[PDB]
């Protein structure tokens, strides 16, 4: 019903950033909100019809554009650090209930030099856990990433799994007084399932980082949006 | 925008030296913002009462101003109206015979 | 009897507005609601009709919510205008009900924008009216999504109006049925013609008949002026006739009115009664 | 101008949740949203002031004399855990004004706790040792680390659906040469019969 793009963005201070929102519901109004953890949304700009824009509650730093009934853009001409936030688009007929887009996480940074992708490692179950409980817990650690925008998933024999998984609700700071991030996740299976050397276990970390049009000057691979994985086989 | 009509008239037969009530009735104007004064020999009368403003079937506004007065052979009474439709304040003198 | 509630709102700019209301039962005023007052004022002893105190306080609280919401709602809706926020803005509302026999009635709610009728409430919804500005279409669509407002308005027009008013008519019966007698008097001013004036003042109720007569012939050139109010809720009317000088002789002004119990007022030009009147009202014409 | 309460609420799977939203205007419409941290904003309920509620696990109601409405969650599940945001429109023309949200934590009923601290296998591509505190009851509190090069996570609940079995765990890791699993959760107050395998 309501889409947004890009899904994620990392920008530098002084840069120009454009967020786009799209809807083909035949809706009249469109809105831009920001959310800061945590957590009420605040209205930046909104619009009634093609080719007009109205200022919301916190319009400073932003412009809006409504080139057609379907599209509503938020423009940040000179990104500043205070604009690090999640942005939600929304639309409505008349009148009625507001439908929200999925959000865009924006991170504004002094420079891109401190952007790192995660390193990922899997740690295999304790044999003591196996004897005591007849269950087996795998642990995944995604460490050293910045900013803290990742999505971690488990894959068992090529298929994404939700059963038996939990992930830390949010990443922790590896140095709470500066700083990169870490995130853990567990996957628990039966001992007999873990003890099959044909069973395959993969922790996947989706990282949201730089795009291909970003300038990169560090001596190390450009930290683009990417997937990093680690894996283990069962062990009899 | 529409220009007010102004009518000035007494409550009772205009009998010299007998206490009476002078009415100033302003109609047919739009927008409703207006100032109305009633005058004795070119000087403003102070205890001028004002009806609540209302409007007609054609959406034009009207209001009635009135004051206690005693008519005389020589004393002059008048209603002075200021409205955006008219470049200058309009004064309508009370004419007994009209 | 036509019961009408009249609201006049002025919106000068983003930061200034004023709403004032008056209520009329036929030609007697029953309520006033000034912008500076938190509450509706009774202008008659019987203005509460047959409602209880807590019922009256409930109707009022309802309107107090309406007045604040109307103001905020308009201030948003003017952003939707053809050139945005085209201040100053005048909005008028005229709502109410015609009462018929025995207990039959028709309700209305009309809205004007800049002195022009643009919106009505009709059955269950708001409608623009032919010739309304095109930019009103979206505001009206939005307003029409509010079914809570629509249920309230329907209830006010269909039920609260005729019921409230049937009680006002009972409680106000002696004021509504009062008879006040016109007093008449004569004068003349220049037009080689003169203009004769018959002044009729202090009659209630409103309907009268005033003609210039020569014997039994009705002078067809009689111009009857407008009904002008007096401050005590009686009416004033003048009738005039253009005649060549030396013809006032023989003319009379006859006034018929319900309060006179079958005995008309007849004033003859030049009569002792007229002469004695004119003596009392002489002035310097400057 | 829109207030939610309580700011946080913890409860055990099975219990009903009631969440308040107080406001100081007229009520055109109330919209409740659900969100997991860093997640999308999901619409739960839209209730105009004139509409009839539609029965179900999730419902709302307005307080009688009062400018206040509640969200009602019947028979709370661990997956209801997240942030619930209230939004009020005061008329069809106003803005949607958002509360600051309630944090809801729905915790599992661990029938037979089996608190234990386990050391996991080393990874051939990492210098980290990892310790797992698991199977503890849901009122256990895991303390953050005191030491700088030691990392300890907060507890989460995993649900093994096929075995219909839930468990809490927390992870500690470090590359410090003097790190042992016997001492990794020393800042937490843990049950006296927590199993430390020899
Ligand atoms: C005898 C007593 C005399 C009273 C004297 C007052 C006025 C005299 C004359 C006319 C007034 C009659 C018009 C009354 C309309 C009654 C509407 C009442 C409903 C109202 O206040 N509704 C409120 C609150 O509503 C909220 O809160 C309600 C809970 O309180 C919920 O039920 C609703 O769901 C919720 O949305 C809404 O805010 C509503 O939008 C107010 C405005 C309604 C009138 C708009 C018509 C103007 C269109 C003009 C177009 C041209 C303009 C171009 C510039
Ligand atoms: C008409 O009455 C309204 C409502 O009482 C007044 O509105 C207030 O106006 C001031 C600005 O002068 C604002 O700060 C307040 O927020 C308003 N109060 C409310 C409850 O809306 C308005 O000023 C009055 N208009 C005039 C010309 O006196
Ligand atoms: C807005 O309107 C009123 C006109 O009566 C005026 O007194 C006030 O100064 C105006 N304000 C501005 C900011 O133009
Ligand atoms: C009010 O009256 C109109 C007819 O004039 C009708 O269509 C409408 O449904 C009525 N509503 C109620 C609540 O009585």
């Amino acid at each position: 019903a309501v889409t947004q793009s890009p899904r994620s963005k990392v920008a530098v201070t002084g840069g120009k950033v454009t967020l786009s929102c799209h809807q083909t519901n035949n809706h009249d109004y469109m809105y831009w909100y920001r959310q800061d953890t945590g957590h009420g949304l605040r209205l930046i700009h909104y619009s009634y019809v093609a080719d007009s824009t109205e200022k919301g509650d916190i319009p400073d730093g932003y412009k809006a554009s409504r080139p057609s009934q379907e599209n509503f853009s938020l423009i940040l001409e000179l990104a500043s650090l205070s604009q690090t936030a999640v942005y939600f688009c929304a639309s409505r007929l008349g009148g009625y209930e507001q439908y929200f887009g999925p959000g865009t996480r924006l991170t504004v940074l002094e420079d891109l030099k401190n952007v790192f992708p995660p390193e990922v490692a899997v740690f295999e179950p304790s044999e003591a856990e196996i004897s005591h409980t007849q269950k087996a817990t795998l642990v995944c650690l995604a460490t050293g990433f910045y900013p803290d925008h990742v999505e971690l998933s488990w894959w068992v024999n090529g298929k994404e799994v939700h059963s038996g998984v939990c992930t830390d609700p949010q990443p922790l700071k590896e140095q709470p007084a500066l700083s990169r991030y870490a995130l853990s996740s567990r996957l628990r299976v039966s001992a007999t399932f873990w003890q099959n050397p044909r069973n395959h276990f993969r922790c996947q970390v989706q990282f949201y980082g730089l795009s291909e049009n970003d300038e990169w000057t560090q001596d190390r691979a450009k930290p683009v949006t990417q997937i990093v994985s680690a894996e283990a086989w069962g062990r009899a | 925008q529409k220009t007010p009509q102004i009518q000035v008239y007494s409550r009772h037969p205009p009998e010299n030296g007998k206490p009476n009530i002078l009415n100033c009735y302003v109609t047919q104007f739009h927008p409703p913002h207006i100032e109305i004064q009633m005058l004795k020999n070119g000087k403003k009368i102070p205890k001028v009462e004002m009806s609540d403003m209302s409007f007609s079937k054609d959406w034009s506004f009207y209001i009635l101003a009135h004051t206690e007065f005693t008519p005389t052979e020589t004393d002059t009474y008048a209603c002075r109206v200021k409205h955006a439709s008219m470049a200058e304040p309009k004064t309508v003198y009370w004419d007994r015979d009209m | 009897y036509t019961f009408r509630c009249l609201q006049m709102s002025s919106f000068a700019n983003r930061s200034w507005s004023r709403t004032d209301s008056v209520v009329w039962l036929g030609d007697l005023q029953t309520h006033r609601w000034s912008n500076d007052s938190a509450t509706i004022s009774f202008t008659k002893p019987w203005s509460q009709g047959k409602l209880s105190n807590q019922q009256w306080e409930k109707l009022q609280h309802m309107f107090q919510v309406y007045r604040v919401s109307f103001t905020r709602d308009i201030q948003e809706l003017v952003k939707m205008m053809s050139p945005k926020e085209d201040y100053p803005i005048e909005i008028q509302l005229s709502a109410g009900c015609e009462m018929y026999p025995g207990n039959a009635s028709e309700s209305f709610l009309h809205v004007a924008f800049q002195g022009k009728y643009v919106v009505r409430f009709w059955g269950t919804s708001w409608q623009t009216v032919p010739g309304a500005p095109s930019w009103l279409d979206l505001p009206i669509k939005v307003l029409n999504a509010d079914q809570g407002t629509s249920a309230t308005v329907q209830m006010l027009l269909n039920d609260t109006c005729p019921l409230f008013v049937r009680g006002l008519l009972e409680a106000g019966k002696s004021d509504l049925e009062k008879q006040e007698k016109p007093v008449a008097w004569l004068s003349s001013v220049p037009s080689g013609h003169r203009q004769l004036v018959c002044h009729v003042s202090g009659f209630y109720p409103k309907p009268v008949w005033v003609m210039w007569m020569r014997g039994d012939q009705e002078q067809q050139g009689t111009h009857r002026g407008d009904f002008l109010p007096n401050a005590d809720e009686t009416w004033y009317l003048q009738a005039t006739l253009d005649v060549e000088a030396g013809e006032e002789a023989g003319l009379a002004c006859r006034v018929k009115h319900s309060s006179l119990g079958g005995q008309d007022i007849i004033l003859y030009w030049g009569s002792l009664h007229h002469i004695l009147d004119a003596q009392k009202m002489v002035w310097n014409h400057r | 101008q829109v207030e939610q309460s309580p700011a946080s609420l913890v409860l055990q799977e099975g219990e009903n949740a009631e969440l308040q939203c107080t406001y100081s205007t007229t009520l055109n419409s109330m919209q409740w949203f659900y969100q997991r941290p860093g997640g999308r904003l999901v619409s739960l309920l839209y209730s105009p002031s004139w509409a009839e509620q539609r029965g179900g696990r999730l419902t709302s109601s307005a307080a009688s004399n009062e400018s206040r409405s509640s969200l009602h969650i019947s028979s709370s599940q661990i997956t209801d855990s997240g942030t619930y945001l209230c939004a009020i429109a005061s008329s069809s023309f106003s803005k949607l004004v958002f509360g600051q949200g309630t944090s809801l934590s729905v915790v599992p009923n661990i029938q037979n706790p089996d608190p234990a601290v386990y050391q996991l296998r080393d990874s051939k591509s990492s210098d980290k040792s990892v310790c797992l505190f698991t199977d503890f009851d849901s009122q256990t509190n895991v303390s953050q680390s005191k030491d700088s090069d030691v990392y300890i996570t907060d507890k989460c609940v995993l649900d093994m659906r096929s075995m219909d079995f839930k468990s809490n765990s927390a992870v500690a890791w470090s590359n410090k040469s003097d790190f042992a699993c016997a001492n990794a959760f020393n800042n937490s107050i843990i049950p006296e019969d927590t199993f430390f395998p020899s």
